[PDB]
């Protein structure tokens, strides 16, 4: 996880998608692994307000690959 | 392992072996040889079957079925 | 392997089953002739010579 | 995910152009999976309904185990 | 008589085949089949084998039924399969004897008159052969006791046919031994050797020790053997022998150590290549 | 449906023994032979037993089952304790490849019809040379399915390639009228240690001594071997060094060989010393 505990849902994932050499259709197991590299900023509604965040990098070394 | 595939070569190296007239040498590891069956035949030579020794038109045991000269 | 190099009177190797050319060995030549080039030169020289 | 679902197509286009057996087909489907796992969007198999029909015994499994 | 017999590894598998087939079904201690093979002097050839239906009373110990006329139509239709291949005995998967033993040789020398018992243990054992093979004879005992018809050991030895090679050596592919002598397997098979003499050396004074306290009878021919053999146990305090052996041990040391001093400058030579090798390596990343 | 390329025949030891020894048993003449086995579920193929058929003459085909032959044996194993359908049959090739012809697809065929399970297995014994077992498993594709484009075989899993198929087979038509099944053997450890028995040495050749005046000749040989050997690495090595292999590796061949040799002659001299005093 983000705070260093293991991910119980992402190592039963990769392992049962490491088993697909004997049974393709337990593939799809390694959705359980995606994790989503979001941060969400919630206020105390609950609700996701327009915020603005702030990083200190080129826009080039985290950006999406470019379409071809 | 090592040892395992030693011995699969010499046994390769076997007794019903066919007579043949080795030819000439094309590169190295490999020559053309005429068998005693009266067909030539561009067969692979073995390893360290003194090359020195294997001169054009020399009398040479070949593998019965891949006609290897062995 | 390229035809150009496949010309009349060479002798190439074929795959067994399938007579597939898969090699140019080299030109045949008749075995007297063959061992009649000389490999090992004479160790004679001018040197050896007089008059 | 859906806001920022900037998946790419042109290379699962390449990918579906190229294939010719079942085992690349279900290979298709599953990178599909991947790439838009999550994203509850599913263009790609609403847009090739004859490969995705071409599909049969396990591979109809495995479909719609990509579509989940 | 016979004097070797040589069972094969499709005997020994079809055997234990067999019981185990048998064992699933139902529970018995033994199971009984004949087997095929031939003759080459008295060298018996045990080259296949065939179950035949067989159950006994365990209390009675003389009350049994193996099948005459399924034996007879399993060695017919063999004898059609295959035709160099007489019924030359019979096998039980008993790790012991039983009463039955001699009738059911006594039944089987109808269809074979060197009729030979082949005790096939499907327990594997570590030390010996799994089979035991025994020849019925029954003569007047020049030793002047009463005569029993009862078996006597016949020497057992396992070979096989090549076709049969080809396939014992596929299927042991994977925990198959080097056939070439490698030190720590040479080391292994000495320390194997003193293992087996160990435990002959036990069975012997265990029997021995029966025969001495009485539970036994004294065997003559197993007394005659043991005689033998401690009149054949060498003297190895004899000066005459501790010399030679000295010169052996000597000269056997002394191609050891040029072996190993050969070895130790051929490492040298190794080191030094490497020690020129890093040096023409650092050299180069350097400039 | 659709058979899938994970299916596979597990041959039993004695099955596979049994081919074997029928094959070199009958060699030339074409050895058939049913297979007392199993369906299990329907990825195995369980051969428990073989059943070797009388040579009739004509060749391998329907017409060499004798099928009074068949039922008679079969009800009698039964008796035995040996209840098996008959999981397809098998057919030597002798020295001719490992594969299908006309007949033996007919044959197959009707097998098949039987119940379309069986697989057909072809042994050559003339190639199957000590160490390598050239065995093959076989069924027919359904003359529809390949037209109709669909592959003869579904794939579900990785098991079942990892296989060359045999170029013989491929000009022969491998995957254009049958394809090869995954051969898989069943081999327990009774029947391993079983098998072992056949070259296991005994005690005796483990703490036995090698002959003493044949251990000196080839000492005595193999010192001198090593000093020619000596000689030549010395001449490699200088002249290597002064422009700037065989020799060394053959000299440390020997010298392996040396030690081994007479370390193990030395230590079984020492025990026998001991031990039998
Ligand atoms: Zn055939």
């Amino acid at each position: 996880s983000r705070t260093g505990h293991t991910h119980m849902p992402s190592v039963v994932g990769v392992l049962v998608f490491t088993q697909f050499w004997f049974w393709f259709p337990l593939s799809h197991f390694l959705s359980l692994a995606y994790t989503p590299t979001c941060v969400i900023g919630l206020n105390k509604d609950l609700k996701m307000p327009k915020v603005q965040y702030k990083s200190n990098c080129k826009p080039s070394t985290f950006a999406y690959p470019a379409p071809l | 392992e090592f040892l395992h595939a030693q011995e699969e070569v010499k046994r390769i190296q076997s007794i019903p072996l066919v007579i043949g007239q080795f030819l000439e040498a094309v590169d190295q590891n490999t020559a053309i040889v005429g068998s005693t069956t009266g067909s030539n035949y561009y067969v692979r030579i073995l390893s360290t079957i003194d090359r020195e020794l294997l001169k054009p038109n020399a009398s040479v045991a070949l593998h019965k079925h891949s006609n290897a000269l062995v | 392997i390229d035809i150009n190099d496949v010309t009349p009177n060479c002798r190439v190797a074929l795959r067994n089953d399938s007579y597939t050319l898969h090699k140019i060995l080299p030109n045949k030549v008749d075995p007297l002739v063959s061992l009649m080039m000389v490999e090992k030169v004479p160790d004679s020289t001018y040197e050896m010579i007089g008059g | 995910l859906i806001r920022n679902n900037n998946t790419d197509l042109m290379i699962l286009k390449n990918t579906k152009d190229a294939v010719r057996n079942s085992v690349c087909h279900t290979a298709t489907v599953i990178a599909n999976s991947f790439m838009h796992c999550g994203t509850t969007s599913d263009q790609f198999l609403r847009d090739n309904l004859e490969w995705l029909a071409r599909a049969t015994n396990w591979a109809k499994f495995t479909a719609t185990a990509s579509l989940g | 008589a016979v004097q070797k017999v040589v069972v094969h590894p499709l005997v020994l598998l079809s055997v234990v085949d067999h019981f185990n087939r048998i064992g699933k079904v139902g529970n018995q201690k033994r199971v009984v089949g004949v087997l095929l093979g031939s003759w080459q002097k008295k060298v018996l050839d045990v080259s296949n084998s065939f179950a035949v239906p067989f159950d006994e009373d365990d209390k009675d110990d003389s009350v049994w039924f193996l099948d005459h006329d399924y034996l007879e139509n399993m060695y017919g239709m063999f004898k059609k399969v295959n035709a160099r291949e007489r019924i030359v005995g019979w096998y039980h998967t008993g790790p012991k004897l039983h009463k039955n033993d001699i009738a059911i040789n006594e039944l089987m020398k109808r269809y074979c008159p060197n009729s030979v018992l082949v005790i096939i243990d499907v327990k594997p054992k570590d030390l010996g052969l799994p089979t035991e093979a025994y020849i019925s004879v029954e003569e007047v005992h020049d030793d002047g006791t009463p005569t029993s018809k009862t078996f006597e050991h016949v020497t057992s030895e396992i070979g096989a046919e090549e076709a049969e090679e080809v396939g014992v050596e596929h299927l042991l592919r994977d925990i198959k031994d080097t056939t070439v002598g490698t030190l720590s397997q040479r080391i292994t098979n000495q320390v194997h050797g003193l293992k087996g003499l160990n435990s002959k050396l036990l069975d012997i004074r265990s029997y021995l020790e029966k025969v001495a306290t009485g539970k036994l009878p004294i065997n003559h021919q197993i007394i005659y053997q043991l005689q033998d053999v401690f009149n054949l146990l060498p003297d190895v305090s004899l000066q005459e022998f501790v010399k030679a052996f000295y010169l052996k041990t000597n000269d056997q040391m002394v191609v050891v150590y040029l072996a190993s001093l050969i070895r130790s400058v051929v490492a040298l030579h190794n080191l030094i290549n490497n020690k020129i090798a890093n040096r023409d390596a650092e050299k180069k990343e350097g400039q | 449906p659709a058979v899938d390329t994970a299916e596979q025949v597990y041959i039993s030891s004695l099955a596979l023994l049994k081919m074997l020894k029928h094959g070199r048993a009958g060699v030339p003449m074409e050895v058939m032979g049913l297979m007392l086995g199993e369906f299990v579920d329907d990825y195995t193929v369980r051969v428990i037993d073989v059943f070797a058929m009388p040579q009739s003459g004509t060749g391998v085909s329907v017409e060499a089952v004798d099928p009074v032959f068949q039922a008679k044996m079969l009800d009698m194993l039964k008796q035995t304790g040996r209840p098996e359908m008959v999981v397809g049959w098998y057919h030597s090739h002798p020295g001719f490849g490992c594969w299908l012809s006309g007949v033996d697809i007919n044959t197959q065929q009707s097998f098949e019809a039987l119940s379309e399970r069986a697989v057909a297995v072809v042994v050559d014994p003339i190639q199957s040379v000590k160490g390598k077992v050239v065995i093959d498993a076989f069924r027919l594709i359904n003359a529809n399915m390949m037209v109709l484009g669909h592959e003869p075989r579904q794939t579900t899993s990785n098991l079942g390639h990892l296989n060359k198929p045999s170029i013989q087979a491929l000009i022969h038509g491998l995957n254009r009228h049958y394809y090869s099944i995954t051969i898989n053997y069943r081999k327990n450890e009774l029947e391993q240690k079983m098998l072992l028995n056949l070259h296991k040495k005994s005690w005796m050749e483990g703490l036995t001594l090698q002959d003493y005046s044949e251990h000196c000749k080839h000492n005595e040989s193999v010192v001198k071997e090593m000093l020619e050997l000596a000689k030549n690495y010395n001449k490699a090595v200088e002249e290597e060094d002064k422009m700037t292999q065989d020799p060394k590796r053959h000299l440390e061949e020997h010298v392996d060989v040396l030690m081994t040799s007479n370390i193990v002659q030395c230590l079984a001299a020492m025990l026998d010393t001991v031990v039998f005093k």
